[PDB]
């Protein structure tokens, strides 16, 4: 019915709420897309050993070269992210 | 993976930049590897 | 957080069911992706009431002209979409 609003709207919460605590209400900057994913992710991120990894991330990931996440290029690269888990899951056996 | 998810394509490139790097690429290894010795046949010929 | 898990977890969840709804292997027929689609987001989205613009979403979906749906692609895409209504709704509407 409307399961994937469901998420969609939880997704919203969560980052929204995750970039306004630390910096700009609402796009996502470097700290806050650091402390974001640390609340995010834990055991299966490989990013928790430097920062400066999150850093370039931001970099590629801001390839409109504004220092800032946006949210449609965030999104997109956290389905990446299911891609890579739903690759972990075939690799399990 | 995210170090990949940007994969940085050359395919995807424009054709015009693409070349006019090539150009470059080209006239950095293969004309200036390129080795011509002329100067004792040209002096041998001034001389002469 | 363990949240945004479950969410992309849900994602998976909805399309295995209809990449198997059919019967098509892990991937989402024409027919497939349409009963999908107005199950999934009920309202905002339209298949059933815009035909021609399914059949411009199967084009556009299949690049790859297969005509069938893997995760990556309507993930990226369709997150995109879903979420930026939201950011379109606090910016200005
Ligand atoms: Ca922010
Ligand atoms: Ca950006
Ligand atoms: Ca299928
Ligand atoms: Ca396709």
């Amino acid at each position: 019915g409307s399961e994937l609003e469901s998420a969609m709207e939880t997704l919203i919460n969560v980052f929204h709420a995750h970039s306004g605590k630390e910096g700009d209400k609402y796009k996502l900057s470097k700290k806050e897309l650091k402390d974001l994913l640390q609340t995010e992710l834990s055991g299966f991120l490989d990013v928790q050993k430097d920062a400066d990894a999150v850093d370039k991330v931001m970099k590629e990931l801001d390839e409109n070269g504004d220092g800032e996440v946006d949210f449609k290029e965030y999104v997109v690269l956290v389905a990446a992210l299911t891609v890579a888990c739903n690759n972990f899951f075939w690799e399990t056996s | 993976v995210v170090a990949c998810f940007r994969m940085t394509p050359l395919y995807n490139l424009p054709t015009h930049r693409a070349c006019n790097m090539f150009l470059e690429s080209y006239k950095a290894s293969w004309i200036l590897t390129e080795d011509h010795s002329f100067e004792d046949r040209m002096i041998d010929d001034l001389s002469k």
